[PDB]
RNA sequence: CGGCCGUAACUAUAACGGUCCUAAGGUAGCG
RNA sequence: GGUAGCUAAUACCGCAUAACGUCGCAAGACCAAAGAGGGCUCUUGCCAUCGGAUGUGCCCAGAUGGGAUUAGCUAGUAGGUGGGGUAACGGCUCACCUAGGCGACGAUCCCUAGCUGGUCUGAGAGGAUGACCAGCCACACUGGAACUGAGACACGGUCCAGACUCCUACGGGAGGCAGCAGUGGGGAAUAUUGCACAAUGGGCGCAAGCCUGAUGCAGCCAUGCCGCGUGUAUGAAGAAGCCCUUCGGGUUGUAAAGUACUUUCAGCGGGGAGGAAGGGAGUAAAGUUAAUACCUUUGCUCAUUGACGUUACCCGCAGAAGAAGCACCGGCUAACUCCGUGCCAGCAGCCGCGGUAAUACGGAGGGUGCAAGCGUUAAUCGGAAUUACUGGGCGUAAAGCGCACGCAGGCGGUUUGUUAAGUCAGAUGUGAAAUCCCCGGGCUCAACCUGGGAACUGCAUCUGAUACUGGCAAGCUUGAGUCUCGUAGAGGGGGGUAGAAUUCCAGGUGUAGCGGUGAAAUGCGUAGAGAUCUGGAGGAAUACCGGUGGCGAAGGCGGCCCCCUGGACGAAGACUGACGCUCAGGUGCGAAAGCGUGGGGAGCAAACAGGAUUAGAUACCCUGGUAGUCCACGCCGUAAACGAUGUCGACUUGGAGGUUGUGCGCGUGGCUUCCGGAGCUAACGCGUUAAGUCGACCGCCUGGGGAGUACGGCCGCAAGGUUAAAACUCAAAUGAAUUGACGGGGGCCCGCAGUCGUCAGCUCGUGUUGUGAAAUGUUGGGUUAAGUCCCGCAACGAGCGCAACAUGACGUCAACCCGGGCCUUGUACACACCGCCCGUCACACCAUGGGAGUGGGUUGCAAAAGAAGUAGGUAGCUUAACCUUCGGGAGGGCGCUUACCACUUUGUGAUUCAUGACUGGGGUGAAGUCGUAACAAGGUAACCGUAGGGGAACCUGCGGUUGGAUCA
């Protein structure tokens, strides 16, 4: 471009609403399948967060304890294998338990020391 | 059009140079010959001369070392579309120093050098080195 | 300016297929 | 609150005085004040005027977000004159006059937003940002208003209205934490209803002092930064217990224990700065003074002032005692093993990992990194030269408008003079402090605090410089243009005409077939076709010439003749004198299809019909055939409108052609084609007709999709065109080239045509070529059963195969037909054609368009409304100060009234957000249904525009493109 044409004209996570975690109730969980090449039963929810917005969050480590009408704390994180699933849960947060027998990476877990 | 004959005379040594040309011919003008002078005393050329009265044209032998051109680069740097002026203290480095900038100030056409030691600045012509 | 029956990896429906017959089986649009 | 009476002043009001004051040309006229305190004197206050200082009001220029899918806006509007108004200039206001003013240098409208010093990031230029600290602004429950005052249209003042909420005897009243603390609420999330005026500052006061949620401090919180601790030394028994192990051992690990020690910090007990300056007492002298008085100042001495606070800090006591976690260990990335699990459970920033020997999941052992923190998420800059000013691109990756003319704008050949706007130099003023940076200083160090400097890249003014750019003046001829003579040309528009052929019609001759295909059939024909001859009608196109030929801006243009007309080129001068280049917006031209009206209609041919083909065949093939193709006029405005290459100018080795001028075989112009050098390019390639080297200006790009789609605007008769998003979704999509494999590509050969296969292949070293994957050798000309051999050759040699003396190369299969070899070519294949892959349909989920409408926000216009306030007026009522002839008067107040105006009301638009039966496509999701459109000649070359048709990919017509294979 020239100079005279630049004189002339010159040169993941919105639920969140740059907020490090959003507060949410369960409208449905269940299990969904990822795309290829893997394959698990991967536990997502629906949630309606505290600004209105309704996500897909994903619930992470071995084992949950959310029904509809559970209370989450969400946070950023997309899962690769599971499109439109934007959000994770935090583990320990609110309602949503703790993984039940974890001892490494506790922390992200939300597993208090044994 | 032709719009810039300052940028015509340093693309004909460029141009010159690279074909291994004696020398190169072209229409004269009082501040072609000024900046000629500058090559010339500064030892990018061997020598100039202008030839004529009602169509002038200049002409400059330039100078090969061991099979090189010693013009190795010639650029433009003020321009009709963008014109370049430097205060004194913000006068151009070529190649650190090895190069020179010619200058246009207000006590004539001259190094950046000569500029700086003068405590002059002025319209950036060209860069040799 | 047509019937009949079947058919999709949850069901449901049938883009599809078969079969019969017609001078031709109602298109676009609308309901 | 009301009534009546009473009283004071530094409250209030005349009078006097009245000029370096106000008004006035002057003469003149006119305007003020307050006392109090200590012992006549001192101190302090009061009034006037002119200054200072400080603060504040006002004006101008530049700078300071986004949107044109906002282009016109404005009637006190723009200016003038006069009156009024203000502290003050001013449409500030009003009357009159003029018709202005603003706007593509973005007005108006819409959206977002407190601004700055700075802050974060960055090498810088930038980008992001404006919390804390400091400057400025604005606001104080919401809307409005003034009053008081030096100052307010006033956070803790007044009045009114409104929405809330609270007290009430129901008549009325009351309130405003966006001060500090605190409560509810919202939220992922942010603290005590603390102590003190001791210090600094502020108000009042002569002072003492009083007030001060400013401030100084304390509380809470790892929120950050910085410092310190959680021991130190020894210590092989290499103890157990781990964990791993080829059972040798290894490692944790000197780690632990044990044994010497140490005691910071925490706890407990004793000492102890500094933040305190001052203020209060009588005394000391001097200065005011009637005075050795009071007062003032300075000394003089004696008591005394700390919220923090059980302060900092110091000393002593006891004993390792009270004090280590978090993440990570597949690559990127520092750190690896075993066990459990078995595409599950799960992990994941990206690539990926997990289907029975997982360094990737989960645990353990070991290890790595950080450490009172560590991780995760969010957010900004960086890396990202990925918006490129510094600092990028556009032949094929995304990207040159289809082509031109041209206004604004940008840019401008050459010489002299002048100017001094740009530019440059110097000086002066300013650029707050803090911050950053440098050299120092102070807290034990550090963080932190702090002295001076540097910096603040800027802005303004003044004085100079004059090369370059600009302005002005005068030129110049080289760019550009005019003229003269001539040349070639399918350049354009209009009209005429010729010959060949097809079809049709009429007639003759003639007789059983014709036509068509891969083969058929439909069709035509004994009602005489087809064939052949003669005559006639009509339309459309112009064989040969004909050419990588010519002309045209592009689209395009082809018989011959005439008429009108545009451009190009050459020769030799003459002429004008920069008149130029580019061009957003604008305007024009613009293939084919298509559209409108009127004609025309031979041939051809979308649609359509029938016949075939096929599993089907809405196709390809056949027989027909309507629009259309043709003409006139108007519209459309698009094409692979392509050289996928914008226009103009300059410069830079060669070779071979074509075409068209021209000067003397030899020159010299124009246009054009092929090859190739340097150089350039990712490569392919381009290469004086550049994609090389430069300059001017324009257009355009910013991952693939969604989408050239939606919405809005404009245009169109319509078809549609043009301008042009977002949500959402993926980690790729893409270009060129390489090795294979494959082709219903080409060439040349072979075989009765465990495995491929006894097929003649498969490789390596070194050299050389290529940025590289790779290539060469091994290809080529011959010849052979044979990579057999010969000859050539950037290759030179060698190995395994062949051969020679049954023998199975390197490897493959996680064992005309068929098979195979060599060269070449296309490829969207690499799981390598048993490949890849397209669309409808079906299912699930996600975002989204349209949509009768439905509910809010904001806002334009036109009116209504009129609380309080201020101003103007004033029949009524009323009255402290002044005047009075004592009756009253002047002036005031109240009430009333008018003007302006908030709430609010009504009607009608605009815009935006939310939502909506139903409806449209879009995206995502291992293995669904229907076909097979594309990739090979993809089995009908593909694709572009357009039109019609069809379940779907698509098919067909017309024109266009090569980004098509084939030719032996
Ligand atoms: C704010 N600004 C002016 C935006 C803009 O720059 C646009 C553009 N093409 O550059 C718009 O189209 C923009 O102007 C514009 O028009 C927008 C839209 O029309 C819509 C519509 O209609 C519906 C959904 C989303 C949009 C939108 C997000 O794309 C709008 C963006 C607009
Ligand atoms: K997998
Ligand atoms: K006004
Ligand atoms: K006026
Ligand atoms: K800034
Ligand atoms: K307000
Ligand atoms: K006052
Ligand atoms: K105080
Ligand atoms: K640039
Ligand atoms: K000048
Ligand atoms: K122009
Ligand atoms: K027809
Ligand atoms: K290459
Ligand atoms: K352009
Ligand atoms: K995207
Ligand atoms: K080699
Ligand atoms: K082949
Ligand atoms: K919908
Ligand atoms: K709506
Ligand atoms: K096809
Ligand atoms: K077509
Ligand atoms: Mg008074
Ligand atoms: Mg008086
Ligand atoms: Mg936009
Ligand atoms: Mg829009
Ligand atoms: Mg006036
Ligand atoms: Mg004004
Ligand atoms: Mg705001
Ligand atoms: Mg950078
Ligand atoms: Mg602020
Ligand atoms: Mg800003
Ligand atoms: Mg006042
Ligand atoms: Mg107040
Ligand atoms: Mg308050
Ligand atoms: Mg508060
Ligand atoms: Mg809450
Ligand atoms: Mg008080
Ligand atoms: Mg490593
Ligand atoms: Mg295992
Ligand atoms: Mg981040
Ligand atoms: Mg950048
Ligand atoms: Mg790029
Ligand atoms: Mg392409
Ligand atoms: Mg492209
Ligand atoms: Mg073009
Ligand atoms: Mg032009
Ligand atoms: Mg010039
Ligand atoms: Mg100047
Ligand atoms: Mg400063
Ligand atoms: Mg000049
Ligand atoms: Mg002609
Ligand atoms: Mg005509
Ligand atoms: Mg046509
Ligand atoms: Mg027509
Ligand atoms: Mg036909
Ligand atoms: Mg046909
Ligand atoms: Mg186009
Ligand atoms: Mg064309
Ligand atoms: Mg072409
Ligand atoms: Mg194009
Ligand atoms: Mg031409
Ligand atoms: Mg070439
Ligand atoms: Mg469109
Ligand atoms: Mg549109
Ligand atoms: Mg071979
Ligand atoms: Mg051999
Ligand atoms: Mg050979
Ligand atoms: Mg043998
Ligand atoms: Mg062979
Ligand atoms: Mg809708
Ligand atoms: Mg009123
Ligand atoms: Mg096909
Ligand atoms: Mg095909
Ligand atoms: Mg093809
Ligand atoms: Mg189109
Ligand atoms: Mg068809």
């Amino acid at each position: 471009a020239t100079v005279n044409q630049l004189v002339r004209k010159p040169r993941n996570v919105p639920a969140l609403e740059a907020c490090p975690q959003k507060r949410g109730v369960c409208t449905r969980v269940y299990t969904t399948t990822p795309k290829k090449p893997n394959s698990a039963l991967r536990k997502v929810c629906r949630v309606r967060l505290t600004n209105g917005f309704e996500v897909t969050s994903y619930i992470g480590g071995e084992g949950h304890n959310l029904q509809e009408h559970s209370v989450i704390l969400i946070r950023g994180g997309r899962v690769k294998d599971l499109p439109g699933v934007r959000y994770h849960t935090v583990r320990g947060a609110l309602d949503c338990s703790g993984v039940k027998d974890r001892k490494q990476a506790r922390s992200k877990y939300g597993v208090k020391r044994p | 059009s032709m719009q810039d004959p300052i940028a015509d005379m340093l693309t004909r040594i460029r141009n010159g140079q690279a074909a291994n040309k004696a020398a190169v011919t072209m229409p004269s003008s009082k501040l072609k010959v000024a900046i000629a002078n500058v090559l010339k005393e500064e030892g990018f050329i061997e020598d100039f001369k202008v030839e004529g009265d009602t169509k002038p044209e200049l002409e400059l032998t330039l100078k090969y070392f061991q099979g090189k051109a010693v013009v190795e680069s010639i650029q433009r740097v003020s321009r009709p579309g963008l014109r370049i002026y430097k205060r004194k203290d913000e006068l151009p480095k070529v190649m650190a120093g090895l190069g020179i900038a010619v200058v246009s100030t207000s006590k004539g056409v001259m190094t950046d050098r000569a500029a700086r030691q003068a405590g002059l600045g002025g319209e950036i012509i060209c860069y040799v080195a």
